[PDB]
């Protein structure tokens, strides 16, 4: 019963921790898709 | 109604798996940043 508690706990607390670092990696993502276009607009320029 | 610890118990697990995964799939999104970084410098002296 308290020991469910906690269990339940610990399943909340790691789902809050992965959800921010799934959150980090979404925005490197975007960042990644940025630089890409960044390059793109630059090779253009030359070629 | 129990089992349930179980049905925890495994969740828990595969809860601490994806964190692993994360932390691999962090570490990685960073080395792809930091190569599209670098390629964008060369481009930007090459250009200029």
């Amino acid at each position: 019963s308290n020991l469910v508690a906690q269990l339940e706990n610990e399943v909340a607390s790691l789902e809050n921790e992965n959800e921010t670092l799934k959150k980090k990696n979404l925005h490197k993502k975007d960042l990644i898709a940025y630089l890409e276009k960044e390059i793109a607009n630059l090779r253009k320029k030359i070629e | 109604g129990s089992a349930r610890n179980a049905y925890l118990r495994k969740k828990i697990a595969r809860l601490k798996k994806d964190n692993l995964q994360l932390e691999r799939d962090e570490q990685n999104l960073e080395k792809i940043i930091a190569n599209l970084r670098d390629e964008i410098a060369r481009l930007e002296n090459e250009v200029a």
